[PDB]
C-alpha cells in the first residue's frame, strides 16, 4: 500500500539519469564559437579560423567530460563504500546471531 | 591488442581495443524545383548610384545564385566576406539577401568593416559586429568623376549621436555645435550637415569615386529561398548515407517516418537539438533520420603464453550485419549472438560449470578451442 | 555575505543537542542498558 | 468619399481579464510530449485587456486582438505613424474574395468604412512598394497576434466556435503562425475598420511583454498546456 | 568530435586525456560486477527445501520462491519490483 | 561578474555550470544535517533524572 | 573588452570548480567519521561490548 | 523573523510539536492554512 | 573615477594626513575620501540573498 518507502534506490536512479541528461544536453552549447554544430562551421569557412573554431569546441566539449568523470567516480566510491556494509550484514545478521 | 597494450605478451583476459562504424555509401543532394536567373546584373551595372547618406538598399528572394560568375571578374578593387569563404558561396543556400549600393572616396573603403570607428562608419553607414556577408569595391574615376565638378554625392558630417547598424538618415537640418541655439537660422556655430565631394578626373588616388556594394545573408531562420547553382540527385532508403538537404549536411539512414508534420512544420528534433525528421524539397514527404549503427569491439584469448586464437565480441550490435576490415571472421567461422552483442571464433556449448573469463548476462567463456 | 558566498545555520541548535546527550544520559544512569 | 461622422457614438472602455490566451508556436520546429522552456514576447497571464462594446490606439511591441464576431463586421487594419500620404502606411482588406495587403501612402480620413450599397478613406494612393493577395482570413471567436520584428511583420491567428456570451472563456488553445511580410516599417499606431451598412462592435485589446513560458508538447505535437515564469512564486 | 577527420587530428595534439578516461570508466564497470558479486554469493552450494514444509506453525509462503511464475521469485520480490522505476 | 549585464551575456553562453554547483553544494549541506540527526537523535523519550 | 572578460571568467570558473572538488572530498570524508561516531553511540552508549 | 531569515506567508503559533519541512535554527513549517 | 556601489556611512577610522583609502582583504576598498569635503567614509555593501 504505503508508496516512497525505497527513496534510496529512486534517488540513485535519478541521480545517474540526471548526470548522463546534462552531459548530452551540455553538447548544444556555444562556447563563444559561432555556431554548435561541426558540419556547419566546416561547410561555410576557409580552414585558418576552423581551427579557432574547433579548438573553442574541444576545449569546452573536454571540460565537461572531465568533470562528469569525475563527479561518477566520487559516486562509485561512496556506492563502494555503502556496498561493503551491506556484506558485512549479510554475512553476520544472516549467517548467524550477532 | 599486443598494439593497444605496449607489450610483446597478453596474459587471459578480455580488453577492450577499439570501435567500429558502418562506412556511408553514395550521396543524396535535394534542392527544391524553383530556378530562374537571379537579378544580379541591374545592382552591379546600374547607371546611377545613391549617395552614401542615402544608400541603395534592395531585398532579392526566390533566385537561383551564381557567384563563380563574381568571383572570376576581376574588375572589382577589394572582395572581401566575412562570415563565409567565397569559394563555398556556390554550395549554400540562404533565403532574404540583402544587397546595398554606394559611392564614396578613395581611402574610405576602409570605413566599411564591422566594428570599425571614423567618419562614414558611425554618422553614414554602421555595420554589426557580428555581421555576415560580403562587401565588394571598385574604381569609378571613368565615369562618376566630372571635369566640371562632382556635386550630386553629399555625405553626412554633423549628427547629434553616432548610427544603428544598418541605419539609414536622411534628416537634413542645420546643427548647433555651439551653446547658442540657431533655431532653425544658420549662424555663428551653425553649420549644414551635408557636405559634397570634390570629385574631379584631376584628383589623385585616394580622391577618386569608387562604388561599393555590401551583401548580407541569414543563416537557418526559415525555410530557404536563393539557392546555389548545384544539380539534385535522387533520394535512397534503408542505407547509411550522406545526405545534404537543403543545405543541412550528415550521414545516417532514412526511413519513411509516421509523426504528422502540421503544415507550417519543415522537420522536428526531440532532445538537445538532434533532428530526426525532415521533409524533402521536392516530393514534401516526412521522413525520420538515424544513425547507421557503430559500436565496440573487444577481444578474448586465452593468454599469448598458452595459444594464439581470439575470439571477438562486437558489443551491442545485431548479428545480421557485421562485415577495420577482418574479413577472415567473416566468412565462414562459428557465428553467436547474445544479450551482450554478438561473438565470432567461439563454439556455443549446453554444457554449463563455473567459468573463466566473463562477457556478461550470465555468458562467459574459456579455452577448453575456445 | 561578502561576494556572493553565505553560511548557513545548523538545523538543530546547542540547546537540542545538550539536552538529547542529557536525555541519554539519564536514561543510561537509571535504566541500565534495557531503554536501548 | 471622404465624409465625418456626427453621431460621435462613444464605444465604452470597459476592463476585463486576460486569463490565460494569447499563446502561440514560436518557432518552426517540431517536438513531441516535450517540455521546452522559451523567452519571447507573450501577453501576461491574467492582465487587464481592454474592451470595446474607432479609436487610435498604440501598436507598442505587438497587439494581441480578439472579437465575439458575428457575421464578420470587422473587416481590416490599418497600421502606420501619421496615417497620412506624407509617410508609409499598412492596409490590410478581407473582403468576400481574397484579402487584399498593401504598404502605401494613402490619405485616410476620420471616419473610414467599406462604403457598402474599396474606396473606403483612401484617395492619393501614391508610388508604393507591396502588395499581397491570399486567401480569406474569415458566434465566432477570431483571435489574433501582430507583431512587427526585424523588418518583418507577422501574424498569427486562431478561430474557435465561442458559446459563452460576454466576456473570454477559460480554456487553452495554441495560435497557429498564419503569414510573415518581409516589410520594414515604422508602424506605431494602428485602427479596425468596421463595414458598417448604409442604405456598436464588441473586440478586445491587449499589448505584449517580454518574458519565459514553459510549453508542453503532447505525443502529437500540439502546445496544450503553458506556464508562465515570472509569476506568483509556484510558478517559478 | 564526431566523424570529423579535422576535428580528430587538431585533438590528437591535446595529449591522452582519452585513454586515462576510458581507464576509469572501464574501472568503475569492473568494481560493480566484482561488488555485487561479493555481496550476493556468499554460499558455495544451492539448497533446496523440503517439499513438505511443517515448521512447527511457522509459515514461509510468502518469501519462499514461486514456481508457478516464471521469475521464480518470492511474493515480497515481485512487490519491490513493481515500485521502483 | 559581480552585477556587470555584459559579463552576464557572455557567461550565458558557457553552458549550465551554474546549476549543478549549487545541486553539488545543496546535497553537502543536507548530508550534514543528516550526520548530525543520525548521530544524535538516538532516542525516543525525553528521560529526567 | 570581451577578450578580457573572457579570460578572467574562465581563470574564475576554473577556481570555483577546484574548491568545489576540494569540498566533495572533505564532506566524503567527514561522512566517514560521523558514521563511525553513529556506530560507537549505539554500541558502547546503550550497551556493553 | 527567524536567525534564517524573514518568512512571509507562515502563522506563527505558541504550539510545538514534530514537524516535516525544516527551515533552520530549530524552526520548522508544516501545512495544517500554513 | 573609482566606481562601484554600495551604502556610505561616516567612517570613524583615523588616516594618516597622506592616507587616501583603506581595504582589508583580498581588495576590497571599504573606505573613502572625498575630494572635496576631504570626509572619511566607509562603504559597505547592500542587501542581498537567496
Ligand atoms: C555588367 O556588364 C558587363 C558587360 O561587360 C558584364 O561582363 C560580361 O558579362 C558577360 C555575360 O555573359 C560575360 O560573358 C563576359 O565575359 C563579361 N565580361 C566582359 C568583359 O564582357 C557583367 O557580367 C555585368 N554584370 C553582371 C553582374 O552580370
Ligand atoms: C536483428 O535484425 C533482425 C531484422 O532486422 C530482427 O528481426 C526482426 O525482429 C522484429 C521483432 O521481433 C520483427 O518485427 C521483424 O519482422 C524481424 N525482421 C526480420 C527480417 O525477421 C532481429 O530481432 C534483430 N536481432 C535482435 C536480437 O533483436
Ligand atoms: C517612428 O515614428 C515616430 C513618430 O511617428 C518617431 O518618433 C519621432 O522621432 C522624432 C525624432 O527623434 C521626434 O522629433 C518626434 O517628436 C518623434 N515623435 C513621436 C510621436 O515620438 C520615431 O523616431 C520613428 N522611428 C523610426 C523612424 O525608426
Ligand atoms: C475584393 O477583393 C479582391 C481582392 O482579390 C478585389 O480584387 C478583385 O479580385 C478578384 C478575385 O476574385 C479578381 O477577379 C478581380 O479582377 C479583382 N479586381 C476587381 C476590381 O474586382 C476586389 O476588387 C474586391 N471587391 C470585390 C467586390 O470583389
Ligand atoms: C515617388 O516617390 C518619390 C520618393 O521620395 C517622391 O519624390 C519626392 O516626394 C516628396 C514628397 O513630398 C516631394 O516633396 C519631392 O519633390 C519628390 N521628389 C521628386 C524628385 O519627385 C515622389 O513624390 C513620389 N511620387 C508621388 C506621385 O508621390
Ligand atoms: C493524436 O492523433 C491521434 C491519431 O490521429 C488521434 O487518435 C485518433 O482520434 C480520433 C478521434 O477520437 C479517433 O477517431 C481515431 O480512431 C484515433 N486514432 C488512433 C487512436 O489511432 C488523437 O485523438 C490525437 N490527439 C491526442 C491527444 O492523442
Ligand atoms: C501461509 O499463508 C498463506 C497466505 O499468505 C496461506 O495461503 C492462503 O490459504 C488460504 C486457504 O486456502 C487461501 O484462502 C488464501 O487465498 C491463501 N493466500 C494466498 C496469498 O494464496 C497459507 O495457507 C498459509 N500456510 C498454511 C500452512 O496454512
Ligand atoms: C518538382 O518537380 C517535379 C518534376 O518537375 C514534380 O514531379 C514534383 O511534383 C515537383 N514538386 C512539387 C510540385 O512540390
Ligand atoms: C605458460 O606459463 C606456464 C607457467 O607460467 C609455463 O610453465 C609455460 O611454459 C608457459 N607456456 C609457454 C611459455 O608456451
Ligand atoms: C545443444 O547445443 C546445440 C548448439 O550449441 C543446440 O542446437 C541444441 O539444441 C542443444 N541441445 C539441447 C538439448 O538443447
Ligand atoms: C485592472 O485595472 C483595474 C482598474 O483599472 C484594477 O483595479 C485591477 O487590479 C487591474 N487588474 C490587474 C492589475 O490585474
Ligand atoms: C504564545 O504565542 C502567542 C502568539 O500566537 C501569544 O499570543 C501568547 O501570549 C504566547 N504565550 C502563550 C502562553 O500562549
Ligand atoms: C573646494 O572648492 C570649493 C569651492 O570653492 C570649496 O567650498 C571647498 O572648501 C574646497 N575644498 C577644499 C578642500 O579646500
Amino acid at each position: 500500500s504505503t508508496a516512497s518507502a525505497l527513496g534510496k534506490l529512486q534517488n540513485v536512479v535519478n541521480q545517474n539519469a540526471q548526470a548522463l541528461n546534462t552531459l548530452v544536453k551540455q553538447l548544444s552549447s556555444n562556447f563563444g564559437a559561432i555556431s554548435s554544430v561541426l558540419n556547419d562551421i566546416l561547410s561555410r569557412l576557409d580552414p585558418p579560423e576552423a581551427e579557432v573554431q574547433i579548438d573553442r569546441l574541444i576545449t569546452g566539449r573536454l571540460q565537461s567530460l572531465q568533470t562528469y568523470v569525475t563527479q561518477q567516480l566520487i559516486r562509485a566510491a561512496e556506492i563502494r563504500a555503502s556496498a561493503n556494509l551491506a556484506a558485512t550484514k549479510m554475512s553476520e545478521c544472516v549467517l548467524g546471531q550477532s | 591488442t599486443k598494439c593497444t597494450l605496449k607489450s610483446f605478451t597478453v596474459e587471459k583476459g578480455i580488453y577492450q581495443t577499439s570501435n567500429f562504424r558502418v562506412q556511408p555509401t553514395e550521396s543524396i543532394v535535394r534542392f527544391p524545383n524553383i530556378t530562374n536567373l537571379c537579378p544580379f546584373g541591374e545592382v552591379f551595372n546600374a547607371t546611377r548610384f545613391a549617395s552614401v547618406y542615402a544608400w541603395n538598399r534592395k531585398r532579392i528572394s526566390n533566385c537561383v545564385a551564381d557567384y563563380s560568375v563574381l568571383y572570376n571578374s576581376a574588375s572589382f578593387s577589394t572582395f572581401k566576406c566575412y562570415g563565409v569563404s567565397p569559394t563555398k558561396l556556390n554550395d549554400l543556400c540562404f533565403t532574404n539577401v540583402y544587397a546595398d549600393s554606394f559611392v564614396i572616396r578613395g581611402d574610405e573603403v576602409r570605413q566599411i568593416a564591422p566594428g570599425q570607428t571614423g567618419k562614414i562608419a558611425d554618422y553614414n553607414y554602421k555595420l554589426p559586429d557580428d555581421f555576415t556577408g560580403c562587401v565588394i569595391a571598385w574604381n569609378s574615376n571613368n565615369l562618376d568623376s566630372k571635369v566640371g565638378g562632382n556635386y550630386n554625392y553629399r555625405y553626412r558630417l554633423f549628427r547629434k549621436s553616432n548610427l544603428k547598424p544598418f541605419e539609414r538618415d536622411i534628416s537634413t537640418e542645420i546643427y548647433q555645435a555651439g551653446s547658442k541655439p540657431c533655431n532653425g537660422v544658420e549662424g555663428f556655430n551653425c553649420y549644414f550637415p551635408l557636405q559634397s565631394y570634390g570629385f574631379q578626373p584631376t584628383n589623385g588616388v585616394g580622391y577618386q569615386p569608387y562604388r561599393v556594394v555590401v551583401l548580407s545573408f541569414e543563416l537557418l531562420h526559415a525555410p530557404a529561398t536563393v539557392c546555389g547553382p548545384k544539380k539534385s540527385t535522387n533520394l535512397v532508403k534503408n542505407k547509411c548515407v550522406n545526405f545534404n538537404f537543403n543545405g543541412l549536411t550528415g550521414t545516417g539512414v532514412l526511413t519513411e517516418s509516421n509523426k504528422k508534420f502540421l503544415p507550417f512544420q519543415q522537420f522536428g528534433r526531440d532532445i538537445a537539438d538532434t533532428t530526426d525528421a525532415v521533409r524533402d524539397p521536392q516530393t514534401l514527404e516526412i521522413l525520420d533520420i538515424t544513425p547507421c549503427s557503430f559500436g565496440g569491439v573487444s577481444v578474448i584469448t586465452p593468454g599469448t603464453n598458452t595459444s594464439n586464437q581470439v575470439a571477438v565480441l562486437y558489443q551491442g550490435v545485431n548479428c545480421t550485419e557485421v562485415p577495420p576490415t577482418w574479413r577472415v571472421y567473416s566468412t565462414g567461422s562459428n557465428v553467436f549472438q547474445t544479450r551482450a552483442g554478438c561473438l565470432i571464433g567461439a563454439e556455443h556449448v549446453n554444457n554449463s560449470y563455473e567459468c573463466d573469463i566473463p562477457i556478461g548476462a550470465g555468458i562467459c567463456a574459456s579455452y577448453q578451442s575456445i | 555575505k561578502f561576494n556572493g558566498l553565505t553560511v548557513l545555520p545548523p538545523l538543530l541548535t546547542d540547546e537540542m543537542i545538550a539536552q538529547y546527550t542529557s536525555a541519554l544520559l539519564a536514561g543510561t544512569i537509571t535504566s541500565g542498558w534495557t531503554f536501548g | 468619399q471622404c465624409v465625418n461622422l456626427r453621431t460621435r457614438t462613444q464605444l465604452p472602455p470597459a476592463y476585463t481579464n486576460s486569463f490565460t490566451r494569447g499563446v502561440y508556436y514560436p518557432d518552426k520546429v517540431f517536438r513531441s510530449s516535450v517540455l521546452h522552456s522559451t523567452q519571447d514576447l507573450f501577453l501576461p497571464f491574467f492582465s487587464n485587456v481592454t474592451w470595446f462594446h474607432n479609436p487610435v490606439l498604440p501598436f507598442n511591441d505587438g497587439v494581441y486582438f480578439a472579437s465575439t464576431e458575428k457575421s464578420n463586421i470587422i473587416r481590416g487594419w490599418i497600421f502606420g505613424t501619421t496615417l497620412d500620404s506624407k509617410t508609409q502606411s499598412l492596409l490590410i482588406v478581407n473582403n468576400a474574395t481574397n484579402v487584399v495587403i498593401k504598404v502605401c501612402e494613402f490619405q485616410f480620413c476620420n471616419d473610414p468604412f467599406l462604403d457598402v450599397y474599396e474606396s473606403g478613406v483612401y484617395s492619393s494612393a501614391n508610388n508604393c512598394t507591396f502588395e499581397y493577395v491570399s486567401q480569406p482570413f474569415l458566434k465566432n471567436l477570431r483571435e489574433f497576434v501582430f507583431k512587427n520584428i526585424d523588418g518583418y511583420f507577422k501574424i498569427y491567428s486562431k478561430h474557435t466556435p465561442i458559446n459563452l456570451v460576454r466576456d473570454l472563456p477559460q480554456g487553452f488553445s495554441a495560435l497557429e503562425p498564419l503569414v510573415d511580410l518581409p516589410i520594414g516599417i515604422n508602424i506605431t499606431r494602428f485602427q479596425t475598420l468596421l463595414a458598417l451598412h448604409r442604405s456598436a462592435a464588441a473586440y478586445y485589446v491587449g499589448y505584449l511583454q517580454p518574458r519565459t513560458f514553459l510549453l508542453k508538447y503532447n505525443e502529437n505535437g500540439t502546445i496544450t498546456d503553458a506556464v508562465d515564469c515570472a509569476l506568483d512564486p509556484l510558478s517559478e | 568530435c564526431g566523424d570529423s577527420t579535422e576535428c580528430s587530428n587538431l585533438l590528437l595534439q591535446y595529449g591522452s586525456f582519452c585513454t586515462q578516461l576510458n581507464r576509469a570508466l572501464t574501472g568503475i564497470a569492473v568494481e560493480q560486477d566484482k561488488n555485487t558479486q561479493e555481496v550476493f554469493a556468499q554460499v558455495k552450494q544451492i539448497y533446496k527445501t523440503p517439499p513438505i514444509k511443517d515448521f512447527g506453525g511457522f509459515n514461509f509462503s510468502q518469501i519462499l520462491p514461486d514456481p508457478s511464475k516464471p521469475s521464480k521469485r518470492s511474493f515480497i520480490e515481485d512487490l519491490l519490483f513493481n515500485k521502483v522505476t
